[PDB]
C-alpha cells in the first residue's frame, strides 16, 4: 500500500532515481510526517527542518513553485512535537475549501522553504530544488 | 467559556484511533487543516452509491466527571450527493447519535441493539465544492444532551445509512455555575441538574472576618446560572464592606455592632487604635462607662458646684446648691454628702463620723440639688463635703476638688440691720450702704437685697447677693419709688429684713 | 396540560385551506383517520422523483396572544422512498420550518426571501406500509420555539426540497404558569418569559381572611412552572391553617395572636364566643385583666385569711397571717390593711381613722404576711380589716368577706397561767389541763403548748394550738420525761410560759 | 375533473343510468361530503340519513358487502355539522393502515346502513341496494 512520507533530509528516498513517485488509489490513506528531532529518535534528520508542504498543480510542481494563496497541507513549526497530516483520496473531507483531484492528471507535494525558520514563508522553489524535495501523485483512474 | 470538556476530539493530535464497524469500508479516519488553521482529526463516510448503509463509529469510553447531564456538540459537513459522479437520485442527509452507559471503560465491540438513540441529526446544509483557503464557516453544529446518568461513564455512537458526510469535530461537555461572591458570602462551583424543571440548593460558606446573621443559599440552573439570592452574611465587628472579603477598618476607626454601615471615626477626646478595632479606647485622663453606649464620646470628669447655701436648726441642718459648671457629657449626675466632724478644734486633723448620721433625702448619690441631715449632737462643730458623682467617675480617678462648708449645731440664727442709707441718688442708679447686724451668732457670708416697686401691681422681687456692704442698683425707669431691704446671710441661719427705705428717683 | 393552544389543525372540521406555492403538484390537503379515531385535517407531498423542489406550505395567521415565546408542535410521518416505484437512490429526510412576524392577518402570496427559517426539521424513523387497523404510535413529534415574538401575529411555513412527507398535525402554543395557592397566598396566571435565561417574578396578593407577615413572591420558570416559594402569608386573628383560604375558629376557640399554631379552645371559666373569635369572653362573676395575657384562665377572686395573730405594745400593734385558702389562678397576691376605729364603743357605727396613721412595711398592696403599725394613740380601742387583694380583684366586684381582729393599745399583754396539771398517765398518750391567766388584758383567743424531750440532744419544739382548757398528746415512745409549756395567746398581745411540768411516761 | 361525491338521497347521481362511476386519475383529488342538512342549505336532503361510507375491494363492492374490519372512509354522524373526507391518488397519506389502490382493478364506496342512527353499524348492503348507493372507482392505469 503507501507508506508514510517522512519530511526531513534523513529520508533519502527524495535522492532517488525516478524522484519520490506515489501511485495512489481510489480509496487509500496517505500521511506525511515530521518527527520531532528534539530528542532524536527513528526516522528524524541531523537537525529540526523547518518546512511547509503545499499540494500543487503539478505544472506548478515541475517549476517548483508555489501559486499564490497555496494549499497548505502542513506546517513543521515545533522542533518538538511529532506532527502529521493525513489525506484519504475520497470526496468526503474536514477541508472547506473545495479542492478536487482530477484522475489522470499530476500533483506535487512540494516544500519550497530553504528548510530555515526564517526562510518558511518563501513561496518559490527552496528545498524543492537545493534537496529535490517534491514528490509526484498519479492517483488511480 | 462557562462548561468543562469532557471530550474534544480537536484536542487529540496522535489518533482518535475509534473503534468502527466495518472497520474498512465505512468510516474512517483522516485529518483536515481547521477553521483555526489547525490540523484537526476527523471521521468521515461516503458510501452514497452503496445500499443498505449500516456504518457505525463509536468513540472510547468517557467520564462524567459526575455530571449527571451532559451536552453533545457535533460540527459536520454534508457533500452533495449529486455533485458526486454518477448518484442521480435524493441524498441522505441525516445520521443517528447514539449512547450506551457503563461502568467498563474498555468495551471491546460495538454491540448495535445495547446503544440508545439520542436523535436523528440533520444537515442544515451540505456543500459540493471543498474549500481551499481561508475556512468559511458552513459547516452545521448540532447540541443536544443525555441524562440522568447513573454510571461512570459512557460511549457515543454514529450510525450512518448512506450519507456523504463528515464529523469535523465532536465536542463533550458539561455546563456549570460559576465561584462567585454575592451579598458577602463565598459560592463554589456547582454542576447543573440531570432535569429542566430540577434546581439545585447551593450553600456555600461566608468570609472568615464575617458572621453568619442569615442562611446564604443560591439556586443553580440548567443554564449554568444561579437564580434568586436569599439570605445575607454580614460583616463582623471591626470589618467593612467591600467587593471581595470583609476589609477591617483603618487606623482611627471603630465598628461595635454588626451593621451594613462602614467604620466610624474615633469619638471626641478618645485614642486611636490599631487597624481593626471594635472600639476606639480612651487616653489618660479620659474613662468610657460600661453601661454607655460606644457612639458616645469619652467623659470629661465632672466639676464641684462653687456655691453652697446651709441653715442651721437646733438639732438638724439644711443644705442647696447649683448645678454643675462643667457637666463632662453625661446625663446621669448625682451627689454624695460625705460627714467630717473637722470643724471642732483648732487643728487639722479630726476623727470621722462613725456615729450613725441620719439623713432623709439620699444616703448617696442624689439626683436632687437640695439635702437635709438630721439627729446631729449640740455644742459640736461639723463639716460636710458635698462631692459630685457621675456615670463615668467610678472608672474615672477620684476628682481633685469638692466644694465642703463648715457649720456649728447649737449657736443660733443673726439677727436683722439696724439700719439701711442711700448714698447716691440719679435717674439711672442709685447706691446702698449698709453696716452688719448687732448680734451676728456666726461668721457672715452673704448680704441679699430685695427690690419692690410701689404706686403698682407687686412685681417678682428683684434679688442681688454681695457679700460686701456696698452695692448699686441698675437699670431703673425715672420718677419710680422703691422700697430696699437686706437681709444678712450665713450658714448658720437666716436673717430677717432691714429698715423700709423709700426712696423716690 | 399547562398549555395554551393558539392553532392546532386538528381542530378544523371543514378544512385548513393554507396557501401553497405550487398551489397544485407540491403540499395538497388530504383528510385521515388519527390515533383518537378521529377525522383530521394533513398535509402532504410527495414529489421525490422530481428534481429541484421547493415546495412551500403556509399557515393562516396566527395571533400570538400576547405571548412573546411560542411553541411550534409538527407531527409527521416520512414514506420510505425506497418503498416508491422506481425510486432507487437515497431519500431526502428534512424539511425546513420558517416563519414570518406580521401585524396583517391576510398576507396575499408566499415571498420566501421574507420568511426566517427556524430550523432543519429530521424525521427520526420512516414507514414503508400504511397502518391499517389501530394506530400505532410511530410518527415523528418535533417542537421548536420562536421569541421574543414583536408584531400582533405570525405564518408558520414549510419547505419541501424533495420528501415523502405528510404533516400530521401542527400545533402552535405558548406556556403558562397554572393559578395554585402556596404558603396561605395566591398566585394568578402568568405567561412564560421571552429568553429561557429570563424568569418571571410573580408577586399574587393574599386572601381577605389573612394579613401579609412576609412579602410572597414565585418565579415563573419557562417551562410553564414555578421554582422557589419565597415570603409566607400568616393567616389572621382567628382563622386558623386549611387546604384553601384562612378557616375561622370553631363555636369554643380563639385565636388572639397571628400565629401557625391552630384555634385553641376556651380557657377554664370563660363564657364560649361565636365562629371566628379573637378571645374567649368571661361568664358572668369571672373578670381578664388588661395587662393580663389570652391564654391565662377567668380569675377566680382571692380568699381571706382566716387565721390571724395580733402582738400589741405601748404604742405600736404587729400582725401576722398565713397564705390564703383560695389562690384564685394568679401569682401576684397582695394585702391591703384598714385602720376603721370601731372596736372604741359598744354600738356597732364609728368614725374612720382620718389621723395620719404610720406602718413602716407598706401603705397598701404589701406581698409579705407581716406588717407593723405604729404611732397609735393609748387607751383607745382599734380594728383592722386586711383585705386580700388580687390582679383580678380590681377588675373582679369587691370580695365578700375579709379577715379582721380586733385589739386595745395600753392594755398589756395577757399575763400567764399560774399552775398546768396531767389528767392521764400512759405509755401512748398524756391528758393535760389548764386554767386562765389570773390577768386577761383582753379576750383569750389561742393557747399554745410546747413539748421537748429531756436527757438528749434539743429536739424541734412540738406546736399543738388549741382555744379549749384541754388537750391530749399523741404517738410518743415509753420511758420518756417530757416537759410541758403552755402559753396565752390573744388580739392584744403575747403570752408567758407556763409551769414546767416534767411528766415521765 | 372530479366533483364532490354528495352522500344523501338528494344526490340523485346515484339513480343515473351506468350507476355513478368516476374513472380518477393518478393525482387527482376526490371529495366525499355529508352536508348539515340541519340548517338546510343546497345539497342537503329532507332528513338527515346517518351513513357510514366504506372502500371496498369491488367484488365485495357488488355483493354490496363490506368485509370485517372494513376500510372506514367516512362517518356521517353529526346532523349539525358539514363534514368532509379528501383522498389523494397518491404513494401518501396520513392512513396509516398501508392500504393499496391496484391499476386495473375496481374499488367501491359503498353505505351499508339503511340511513337510519340505528342502522348504522350495519356492515352488509343497505341504502347500497335499497337507493343503490355505491361508486364505481377505476384509477387510471
Amino acid at each position: 500500500s503507501l507508506e508514510p512520507v517522512y519530511w526531513n533530509s534523513a529520508n533519502k528516498r527524495f535522492q532517488a532515481e525516478g524522484g519520490y513517485v506515489l501511485y495512489p488509489q481510489i480509496g487509500d490513506r496517505l500521511d506525511l510526517l515530521c518527527p520531532r528531532a528534539r530528542p532524536p529518535g527513528p526516522h528524524s534528520s541531523p537537525s529540526y527542518e523547518f518546512y511547509k508542504l503545499y499540494l500543487v498543480e503539478g505544472a506548478q510542481g515541475r517549476r517548483c513553485e508555489a501559486p499564490p494563496a497555496p494549499n497548505l497541507l502542513l506546517t513543521c513549526d515545533r522542533p518538538d512535537l511529532d506532527l502529521r497530516f493525513t489525506i484519504k483520496f475520497q470526496e468526503y473531507s474536514p477541508n472547506l475549501w473545495g479542492h478536487e483531484f482530477r484522475s489522470h492528471h499530476d500533483y506535487y507535494i512540494i516544500a519550497t522553504s530553504d528548510g530555515t525558520r526564517e526562510g518558511l514563508e518563501s513561496l518559490q522553489g527552496g528545498v524543492c530544488l537545493t534537496r529535490g524535495m517534491k514528490v509526484l501523485l498519479r492517483v488511480g483512474q | 467559556t462557562n462548561e468543562v470538556t469532557l471530550l474534544d476530539s480537536r484536542s487529540v493530535q496522535g489518533e482518535l484511533g475509534w473503534i468502527a464497524s466495518p472497520l474498512e469500508g465505512g468510516w474512517e479516519e483522516v485529518s483536515i487543516m481547521d477553521e483555526k488553521n489547525t490540523p484537526i482529526r476527523t471521521y468521515q463516510v461516503c458510501n452514497v452509491m452503496e445500499p443498505s448503509q449500516n456504518n457505525w463509529l463509536r468513540t472510547d469510553w468517557i467520564t462524567r466527571e459526575g455530571a449527571q447531564r451532559v451536552y453533545i456538540e457535533i460540527k459536520f459537513t454534508l457533500r452533495d450527493c449529486n455533485s458526486l459522479p454518477g448518484v442521480m437520485g435524493t441524498c441522505k442527509e441525516t445520521f443517528n447519535l447514539y449512547y450506551y452507559e457503563s461502568d467498563n471503560d474498555k468495551e471491546r465491540f460495538i454491540r448495535e441493539n445495547q446503544f440508545v438513540k439520542i436523535d436523528t441529526i440533520a444537515a442544515d446544509e451540505s456543500f459540493t465544492q471543498v474549500d481551499i483557503g481561508d475556512r468559511i464557516m458552513k459547516l452545521n453544529t448540532e447540541i443536544r444532551d443525555v441524562g440522568p446518568l447513573s454510571k461512570k461513564g459512557f460511549y457515543l455512537a454514529f450510525q450512518d445509512v448512506g450519507a456523504c458526510i463528515a464529523l469535523v469535530s465532536v465536542r463533550v461537555f458539561y455546563k456549570k455555575c460559576p465561584l462567585t461572591v454575592r451579598n458577602l458570602a463565598q459560592f463554589p462551583d456547582t454542576i447543573t441538574g440531570a432535569d429542566t424543571s430540577s434546581l439545585v440548593e447551593v450553600r456555600g460558606s461566608c468570609v472568615n472576618n464575617s458572621e453568619e446573621k442569615d442562611v446564604p443559599k443560591m439556586y443553580c440552573g440548567a443554564d449554568g446560572e444561579w437564580l434568586v439570592p436569599i439570605g445575607n452574611c454580614l460583616c463582623n465587628a471591626g470589618h467593612e464592606e467591600r467587593s471581595g472579603e470583609c476589609q477591617a477598618c483603618k487606623i482611627g476607626y471603630y465598628k461595635a455592632l454588626s451593621t451594613d454601615a462602614t467604620c466610624a471615626k474615633c469619638p471626641p477626646h478618645s485614642y486611636s487604635v490599631w487597624e481593626g478595632a471594635t472600639s476606639c479606647t480612651c487616653d489618660r485622663g479620659f474613662f468610657r462607662a460600661d453601661n454607655d453606649a460606644a457612639s458616645m464620646p469619652c467623659t470629661r470628669p465632672p466639676s464641684a458646684p462653687l456655691n453652697l447655701i446651709s441653715n442651721v436648726n437646733e438639732t438638724s441642718v439644711n443644705l442647696e446648691w447649683s448645678s454643675p459648671q462643667n457637666t463632662g457629657g453625661r446625663q446621669d449626675i448625682s451627689y454624695n454628702v460625705v460627714c467630717k466632724k473637722c470643724g471642732a478644734g483648732d487643728p487639722s486633723k479630726c476623727r470621722p463620723c462613725g456615729s450613725g448620721v441620719h439623713y432623709t433625702p439620699q444616703q448617696n448619690g442624689l439626683k436632687t440639688t437640695k439635702v437635709s441631715i438630721t439627729d446631729l449632737l449640740a455644742h459640736t462643730n461639723y463639716t460636710f463635703e458635698i462631692w459630685a458623682v457621675n456615670g463615668v467617675s467610678k472608672y474615672n480617678p477620684n476628682p481633685d476638688q469638692s466644694v465642703s462648708v463648715t457649720v456649728t449645731t447649737n449657736q443660733a440664727a443673726p439677727s436683722s440691720i439696724a439700719l439701711v442709707q442711700a448714698k447716691e441718688v440719679t435717674r439711672y442708679s442709685v447706691a446702698l450702704a449698709w453696716l452688719e447686724p448687732d448680734r451676728p451668732n456666726g461668721v457672715i457670708l452673704e448680704y441679699e437685697v430685695k427690690y419692690y416697686e410701689k404706686d403698682q401691681n407687686e412685681r417678682s422681687y428683684r434679688i442681688v447677693r454681695t457679700a460686701a456692704r456696698n452695692t448699686d442698683i441698675k437699670g431703673l425707669n425715672p420718677l419710680t419709688s422703691y422700697v430696699f431691704h437686706v437681709r444678712a446671710r450665713t450658714a448658720a441661719g437666716y436673717g430677717d429684713f432691714s429698715e423700709p427705705l423709700e426712696v423716690t428717683t
